[PDB]
């Protein structure tokens, strides 16, 4: 419920799709000029359902729901919020594996130090 | 299995508003 920045006009397509008119710069964009200030800038900053700036959900009667990335002028069927999710899941899993490996290497060192200490007692 | 191609830019700034 935040107003449009001055010089901006909301408008519609022949198809009814909303877009925005910048009268100061005399240009048009698919991106609501308020998105700057209200939306997450990255998938990381996303909460809940949110899509980051420049992204949009769309429906196609043949193929179903998909995603539009205005930042790179591309489209995809796979949910970008879910690809990001999994990705961060995969990073954590592999990190705990590296951590377990480092810790286990240190376990070997101490056990070896321990045997060598005992061998010195014998001798 | 493929998404529709990227539609493109919105309608151009109104030409009757330029000059």
């Amino acid at each position: 419920e935040l107003p449009l920045p001055e010089g901006w006009e909301e408008a519609r397509d022949f198809d009814g799709k909303v877009y925005y008119i910048d009268h100061r710069n005399r240009t048009t964009s698919w991106i609501d000029p308020r998105d700057r200030y209200t939306k997450p800038l990255t998938f990381a900053d996303c909460i809940s359902d949110e899509l980051p700036l420049g992204w949009e959900e769309a429906y196609d009667p043949q193929v179903g729901d998909y995603f539009i990335d205005h930042n790179t002028k591309t489209t995809q069927i796979e949910d970008p919020r879910v690809q990001w999710r999994r990705e961060q899941e995969h990073m954590l899993k592999d990190y705990l594996v590296v951590a377990q490996e480092a810790l286990s290497a240190q376990k070997e060192i101490y056990q070896v130090k321990q045997q060598r200490l005992e061998l010195a007692q014998q001798e | 299995a493929e998404a529709p191609s990227y539609q493109g830019p919105p309608p151009p700034y109104p030409k009757h508003l330029l000059h």
